[PDB]
């Protein structure tokens, strides 16, 4: 069932890069494995913007 | 920390889980008991060993207390031996069980401010600190421990007192029934130590699987369940099917001699009680908690029975951490991290301006 | 200059030999070192023209004399392998701005060792360290170059003057000054490995405030450590190392536990000294495991990064340390065990079965009795084998080891005679447990098996003319053979009651709960050396005693007596060769308990157990 | 747990370079972030929606491959919700198509020559980009070349 799930979250990764997101691999399935506990995808759009904002006053 | 620091002090019934706020692990972890013979004064892993020529209480038996003496020495060995800290340095957040009166959080407050006087604390209920480290402001919340369980709907992270189910189950109750059948299958069983084995085969040894019949049918006809188990004491006491047999009281209660509702018929009818615009955003993010994770493989069956609960045309989106004993300890540690939590954090001054009954309000 | 050629020469021709693996090394072309065009150091009339012109002529000669190249005025007379450069200045120049000349040549003079520290030292020959330190030496001619583009643009709008070079070139004899210094250091000597990384820590130990020389240090450093922080993520993590250029501690062979790894002391770094031995035993640890099957990677094999001396790289060592050994030690005591070898080696030796001691003994006591090289060595094993089966000694799965040992010496290996004597047992060691328990561990059992064996012979002798004299009259013979029982018995009493078999119950826990193979080897080699030194076999002073009483055991057993010659069916001459034994007997025990005591217990304590003939004579 | 998974996330959009200490503390802007919405139409739709804007903007067949590929994901739902969320949130030909000399059975349709006119646009882009880099070589050495000297060098500014 592991291979059915792999083809379907890369299916999921494509349909992400056309609409040029920044989330890349091994972001998405943070965010997928987060998703499936319940959290509310509508707030991690707020802190993955904001993350990657302050992450640029560091460099 | 990385700010200034706050203390997190979990005061449960199973153990005392202590340590300064942004560390992931308590600092300290010790049993719940009181000193006072039958050390001198000592409350820890000695007093544990040495508890046959001492007594064992516990300052929060269900959500009342028992004798001030009591839980002023347990606080007081918390505050004082357990961590050795200055309290002006450090504001404390104390916990309460779900569903505890107000009266009983003025009295916390008025011990903690007397005994110390710190010029600062926080007291909090415990499904908002487990809440919190779900990330979420709403879900119900089944916690089952060794001296408390209740299940919690929480809704815009204000746990409903009126709507909390409450169920008296004690890990004791389970020792005891323990000792019981053991007798019944005839074994001696008269001492502490043959408790302390016992209460270390039910919390390590003990399996727990996803179907009651069909495992109860095979090993009863060949247990396939049992092990063989050689202590350095020397000791052989072995059977798979019995202790498999004993924690049945989660389905039908009525096996450990309980008088209450188990805990699938408890949430069920809890969420019974439950709005029912609210019951989907409560059904939303379900959690499970309560420190019956110490075996691992009672979460599948968990699992299990709020899936059968709820209808399956809704896809259920439930949140199932690895370890779920330390949620207490973990909500205090990312919280007194924010700034945010500062603003309903008290002070001194309201304490004395505006009596006890002010951490009520801006404390919860 | 010269001393290059020689010095690749020597480099590459060491390389080739040390390594087996093929050598095809690359070599960088020759028009490199033969042209100085690919390194970078390398008139008009002045007395006619004005002082303005002379300050904007010079400044201009300046700029050119700042890089590798020579100006419109002043050119550069031969270097030749001096470190420093010389020119052939224009004459009658001012002597107000010559001294401004003689401190900004300086400048040229740390250049002109830098180039030809990169054009030369970047080279694998040279080693794979002094790569990296001349590619990190390449960045600061780098801002060198974009320094004097920038003071040209300057000079074209007639915005460039001396006092204005002389500040901007101040840094710029204070960061190439450094260089001047390390680059003559490095290359002056052959510097590989460690030993340049920790070269680079010596000015660690200076410039740690300074900031301006730290920072540049620290650079240098960082970009030293790279290469070998890539060997170092082979040998820690798994027993597999490759080392191309000899930038390493361990130099790499190919011939396993004592053969194949060495620290050579020329390759190892200032803050990995205190740790070199523990990452020596860590590869060797993780190798050894590799050819006996399992798994050879370590689950921590995080990138290593560069911090000032105190462990947060030389930290996962330690969590190698503890990984390595430990699952080494859990391979080996539960598949192809060292705890159940260890006690069928103490099975036989010590004499734990008394099953296969009296079959072998009686179906061979006739071979036993006959002298060796008379001897057939296939009917022993024809017998050996028979006393096996026989025995219930049978059930061990390690008994093959056991074979045939024959010596024709009876201690002149030590630095014919009786078969029996000369017949021992030859258990070998299997090959993973080699590294631990070896050949000259089971010399020293077979000379506590030699020493106990003499001790259980005398006594079949004494019980046999015992029970084929009984007369119901004599006692004669009777008390001698007491006497002599009492030692032989009360020795081995005292030997495998006490000083063995509780100490090996301690001992078979004691391997259990080590943490390493050096804390097994300290513990087995305490027990086996002192429990063969309390013997009476050999001390200092040796105990010539012993030898002689066992020699006079044989005497009054057979070689007097014949069992009474069949009259247990002389002429009561042989009672007085029965008394001579006796006071020799006694005279020889006073001999060995007085030269124990007057050298600095127990056989002394137990002979005389409550006090019997504790006194007999003295001495003088 | 799942605050660990929040610090995973974190470090996820922190590239390699304090610096696990900076992590700890933008994780707690992540949680002050991620309360905000806490404090304060099916997906199918939302999906037309963007394909009517991309086909608004020509390119036909890319909305037919991006309906395509969610019509198998609709065959792990909260995730898209996220995707419909974030949209230019991140960094800001082949001869079968306009050429009737090839095909099997190639139909007919007569010229176009509308995109014709978008073939001197493939060429245009090719030479916008070829003159970019002539535009970015000039200017990062025009910006080093003048200034006073000591400006490319930070060892000169000490």
């Amino acid at each position: 069932n592991l291979n059915a799930v792999r083809e379907t979250m890369d299916v999921l990764l494509e349909i992400s890069r056309i609409l040029n997101t920044g989330l890349d691999m091994e972001t998405l399935s943070i965010c997928v494995r987060l998703c499936e506990q319940g959290i509310n995808p509508e707030a991690l759009s707020s802190v993955i913007k904001e993350l990657r904002k302050a992450t640029e006053a560091l460099k | 920390d990385d700010d200034i620091a706050a203390l997190v002090v979990d005061n449960g019934s199973g153990m005392c889980k202590a340590g300064f706020a942004g560390d992931d692990a308590p600092r300290a972890v010790f049993p719940s008991i009181v000193g006072r013979p039958r050390k001198d004064s000592y409350v820890g892993d000695e007093a544990q060993s040495k508890r046959g020529i001492l007594t064992l209480k516990y300052p929060i038996e269900h959500g009342i207390v028992t004798n001030w003496d009591d839980m002023e020495k347990i606080w007081h060995h918390t505050f004082y031996n357990e961590l050795r800290v200055a309290p002006e340095e450090h504001p404390v957040l104390l916990t309460e069980a779900p569903l505890n009166p107000k009266a009983n959080r003025e009295k916390m407050t008025q011990i903690m401010f007397e005994t110390f006087n710190t010029p600062a604390m926080y007291v909090a209920i415990q499904a908002v600190l487990s809440l919190y480290a779900s990330g979420r402001t709403t879900g119900i919340v089944m916690d089952s421990g060794d001296g408390v369980t209740h299940t919690v709907p929480i809704y815009e992270g204000y746990a409903l007192p009126h709507a909390i189910l409450r169920l008296d189950l004690a890990g004791r109750d389970l020792t005891d029934y323990l000792m019981k059948i053991l007798t019944e299958r005839g074994y001696s069983f008269t001492t502490t130590a043959e408790r302390e084995i016992v209460r270390d085969i039910k919390e390590k040894l003990c399996y727990v699987a996803l179907d009651f019949e069909q495992e109860m049918a095979t090993a009863a006809s060949s247990s396939s369940l049992e092990k063989s188990y050689e202590l350095p004491d020397g000791q052989v006491i072995t059977i798979g099917n019995e202790r498999f047999r004993c924690p049945e009281a989660l389905f039908q209660p009525s096996f450990l001699g309980m008088e209450s509702c188990g805990i699938h018929e408890t949430t069920f009818n809890s969420i019974m009680k439950c709005d029912v615009d609210i019951r989907k955003d409560l059904y939303a993010n379900t959690v499970l908690s309560g420190g019956t994770t110490m075996y691992p493989g009672i979460a599948d069956r968990m699992q299990k029975e709020i899936t059968a609960l709820a209808p399956s045309t809704m896809k259920i989106k439930i949140i199932a951490p690895p370890e779920r004993k330390y949620s207490v300890w973990i909500g205090g540690s990312i919280l007194a991290s924010l700034s945010t939590f500062q603003q309903m954090w008290i002070s001194k001054q309201e304490y004395d301006e505006s009596g006890p009954s002010i951490v009520h309000r801006k404390c919860f | 200059l010269q001393q290059s050629l020689e010095l690749k020469r020597k480099m590459l021709r060491d390389k080739q030999n040390k390594k087996n693996s093929g050598q095809h090394l690359p070599i960088f072309p020759a028009w490199v070192y033969e042209r100085p065009a690919l390194i970078g150091d390398f008139a008009l009339p002045i007395g006619t023209l004005p002082l303005a012109s002379q300050e904007s002529a010079v400044v201009e000669d300046l700029l050119y004399v700042l890089v590798g190249v020579d100006g419109r005025y002043v050119s550069a007379q031969p270097l030749a392998g001096r470190q420093s450069r010389t020119f052939l200045v224009d004459p009658n120049l001012d002597l107000s701005i010559r001294e401004l000349v003689h401190r900004i040549l300086p400048v040229a003079a740390s250049y002109s060792a830098v180039t030809r520290f990169i054009e030369e030292k970047s080279s694998f020959e040279y080693g794979q360290v002094n790569h990296a330190l001349a590619a990190a030496m390449r960045t600061l001619v780098k801002e060198h170059l974009i320094l004097v583009s920038q003071l040209e643009q300057l000079h074209r709008q007639g915005l460039l003057s001396l006092q204005k070079l002389w500040f901007y070139i101040q840094p710029a004899m204070r960061t190439m000054d450094i260089l001047a210094s390390l680059a003559t250091s490095v290359d002056k000597g052959e510097c590989l490995g460690g030993s340049t990384l920790s070269l680079l820590h010596d000015r660690s130990f200076s410039y740690t405030g300074d900031s301006q020389a730290q920072e540049l240090c620290l650079y240098l450093t960082k970009a030293a450590s790279a290469p070998y922080f890539e060997v170092l993520e082979k040998w820690i993590y798994r027993g597999i190392i490759h080392d191309p250029y000899s930038e390493f501690m361990v130099e790499e062979h190919e011939l396993y536990w004592d053969q194949r790894y060495t620290i050579v002391q020329q390759q190892i770094p200032s803050f990995l000294q205190k740790m070199a031995d523990k990452i020596l035993s860590t590869g060797k640890y993780l190798n050894v495991v590799r050819e006996c099957g399992h798994d050879v990677t370590c689950p921590v094999a995080k990138e290593i990064i560069y911090t000032l001396k105190e462990r947060a790289y030389v930290e996962q060592i330690e969590k190698a340390f503890n990984y390595a050994s430990k699952v080494l030690l859990d391979f080996l005591m539960e598949e192809k065990e060292l705890v159940a070898h260890l006690r069928s080696i103490k099975r036989y030796f010590l004499m734990d079965q008394g099953d296969f001691f009296v079959h072998f003994m009686d179906l061979a006591e006739e071979e036993l009795r006959k002298p060796v090289e008379d001897i057939t060595p296939p009917r022993l094993e024809a017998l050996l084998e028979l006393a096996l089966r026989m025995s219930t000694a049978n059930t061990d799965p390690f008994k093959d080891d056991l074979k045939i040992d024959l010596m024709p010496h009876d201690l002149i290996t030590q630095l014919a005679l009786s078969g029996l004597e000369a017949f021992s047992f030859d258990y070998i060691v299997k090959w993973p447990l080699s590294l631990i328990i070896n050949r000259k561990a089971l010399t020293r059992y077979q000379m506590l098996f030699r020493h106990m064996f003499y001790c259980k012979h005398v006594e079949r002798q004494l019980c046999s003319v015992w029970i084929s004299n009984k007369a119901q009259w004599f006692a004669g013979a009777f008390t001698l053979r007491q006497r002599m029982l009492n030692f032989v018995q009360n020795i081995q009493y005292y030997m495998m009651f006490e000083v063995m078999e509780p100490t090996w119950h301690i001992l078979e826990k004691n391997l259990k709960s080590a943490s390493n193979i050096d804390d097994v080897l300290g513990h087995h080699t305490g027990f086996l050396d002192t429990c063969l030194k309390d013997c009476m076999l050999t001390n200092p002073e040796l105990l010539k005693v012993f030898s002689k009483l066992m020699s006079v055991c044989v005497m009054f057993t057979n070689c007097m007596q014949k069992f009474t010659q069949s009259m247990k069916l002389l002429v009561s001459g042989f009672e007085a060769t029965i008394n001579k034994f006796d006071k020799n007997f006694s005279a020889h025990l006073l001999d060995l308990l007085a030269r124990l005591s007057i050298y600095s217990a127990s056989v002394i304590s137990r002979l005389d157990f409550n006090g019997f003939y504790t006194e007999r004579l003295e001495r003088l | 747990s799942i605050t660990q998974l929040f610090d995973d996330l974190c470090e996820a959009l922190l590239p390699a370079a304090n610096r696990k200490r900076a992590k700890r503390s933008l994780k707690k802007v992540a949680y002050n972030a991620l309360f905000t919405n806490l404090f304060q139409l099916p997906a199918r739709n939302k999906i037309l929606m963007l394909s009517f804007d991309l086909r608004v903007g020509g390119l036909g067949p890319k909305a037919d491959r991006l309906e395509e590929l969610v019509e198998e994901l609709e065959a792990v739902g909260s995730v898209l919700d996220l995707l419909v969320q974030l949209a230019g949130s991140g960094p800001p030909r082949d001869y079968f198509l306009n050429n009737k000399h090839v095909g099997r059975n190639v139909p007919y349709s007569g010229y176009d020559c509308d995109d014709l006119s978008v073939f001197e646009m493939d060429v245009q882009s090719l030479i916008s980009r070829e003159e970019c880099l002539c535009h970015s070589m000039i200017q990062e050495t025009l910006q080093v070349m003048e200034a006073a000297p000591g400006t490319g060098l930070p060892t000169v500014g000490l």
